[PDB]
């Protein structure tokens, strides 16, 4: 759920 | 008389936020025609969501939160922070909002994308009013930090911690406004009152989204997860 | 910074006295609470009748806030339609018992989450009500701060279909200033009390949106609001 | 429009 936020948060 | 930390922390916020305004390709605006316009917007939204998260990660304290609260806070404040950024880029002589580096949109362009006046107008009312208060970089930066750390967002697991994180940003905003214009004491309240308006705007935005559900328009799955019912 | 002006001190006492008054006239009878598909509809009727009582008290008090009736009748309507549910939630918080998590709506009758639920309300509304009531008690407002906050909430130029925003924002100022001076004096060491209180206006605004959804969810469920409430909340 | 409300405001 909330893949956009989860991806953006993990990114880097 | 801001503490040494406060003055620095505020510079780092504004830095962060500038670096995010500066740090891309979207479905070009038409010259089907209706749908290309809608998509054009949803892609602007997708791009700002990305700047906003990018900013959040740099707001001191934010990463002390568990991941689920990071999610919960950003899910709620995303549209609200967006409307702040829109408001901040509203040209009053032209009455248009300027979005990346060059793009300009009129209250009518928004109408062409498929948005409804119930939502379009209040956005411009808010952009106008945001202009009267006349905020500088530092104020927008703190105000955004304050919006993010709202302990009352749905599904927050550590409300106490979130409020404690919001506290220092409120202090810094309070002082800053007591100095930049020791004249008006009601400037601080009036700024916080905008946070109230943002909640109503967020609500109107959701109706706008529900609306599109019938008007045969839908958003990418990634935005859909953030805003749908 | 140590003492209120007599104009401010007066303003506060009139509001506090007005509120006390409107709450006494509130004392001076609804569908009883069922101790079944009729029982289900009756509990709802019960709630709606308590809500009617609240609205009446709220209109009564707003009429006694100086300057409210000096406004266009239409803007009077607009501000009340927006205000009512938020001021209700403030008064519900004022009746919340944090130890057992129930709200006392009459004298010795207490309502719990399950009680709210047995009246047809949905948990997505119920829990945010208790959440806010809980948060409010942490803040521990006294009579003067409650009365001012409600005055301030009424005079929100923000509201839908307000014809004269500037009048409204002009009325709100002295009440905002009074709250600001009052908290510095009574609680000089807590520099954030004024901000925390305003923050509650933010919460109430979301809560208003949650209530609308409750009202809408009641339609799809064959439950309609009585005339006064409908007048106020239906679309 | 808003009849019962218009009443409450008018009382007295
Ligand atoms: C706040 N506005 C907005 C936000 C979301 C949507 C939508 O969510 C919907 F129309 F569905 F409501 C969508 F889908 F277009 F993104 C529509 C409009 S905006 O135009 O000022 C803006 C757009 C992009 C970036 C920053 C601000
Ligand atoms: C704020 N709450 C509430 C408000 C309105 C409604 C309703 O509007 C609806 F259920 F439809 F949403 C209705 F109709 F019951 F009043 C239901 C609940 S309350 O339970 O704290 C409360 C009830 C009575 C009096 C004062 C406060
Ligand atoms: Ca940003
Ligand atoms: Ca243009
Ligand atoms: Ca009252
Ligand atoms: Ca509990
Ligand atoms: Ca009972
Ligand atoms: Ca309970
Ligand atoms: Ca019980």
């Amino acid at each position: 759920d909330h893949q956009l936020l989860r991806y953006l948060l993990d990114k880097d | 008389q801001l503490t040494a930390a406060q003055e620095l922390m505020i510079q780092q916020l504004v830095a962060a936020q500038l670096q995010c305004n500066k740090r891309p390709k979207v479905t070009p605006w038409p010259l089907d025609a209706r749908q290309q316009r809608f998509a054009h917007f949803t892609e602007l939204a997708i791009i700002s969501v990305q700047e906003i998260v990018d900013f959040a990660k740099q707001v001191p304290g934010f990463l002390q939160l568990g991941r689920e609260d990071q999610i919960a806070l950003l899910k709620a404040s995303t549209i609200e922070i967006m409307l702040l950024e829109t408001a901040r880029r509203y040209n009053h002589e032209t009455e248009c909002i300027t979005f990346l580096k060059d793009f300009t949109y009129s209250k009518d362009d928004f109408h062409r994308a498929g948005l409804q006046v119930e939502f379009i107008n209040p956005i411009f009312e808010f952009s106008r009013a945001m202009r009267r208060l006349g905020l500088d970089d530092a104020e927008y930066a703190l105000l955004i930090a304050i919006n993010i750390f709202s302990a009352d967002r749905p599904n927050v697991q550590e409300p106490g911690r979130v409020e404690a994180l919001q506290q220092p940003y409120v202090e810094a905003l309070l002082s800053y406004t007591r100095i930049k214009r020791p004249q008006d004491q009601l400037r601080f309240p009036r700024m916080l009152m905008k946070l109230v308006s943002l909640r109503t705007l967020s609500s109107v935005h959701s109706e706008q989204v529900f609306a599109l559900r019938l008007q045969d328009k839908k958003l990418p799955p990634l935005l859909s997860e953030i805003w749908d019912v």
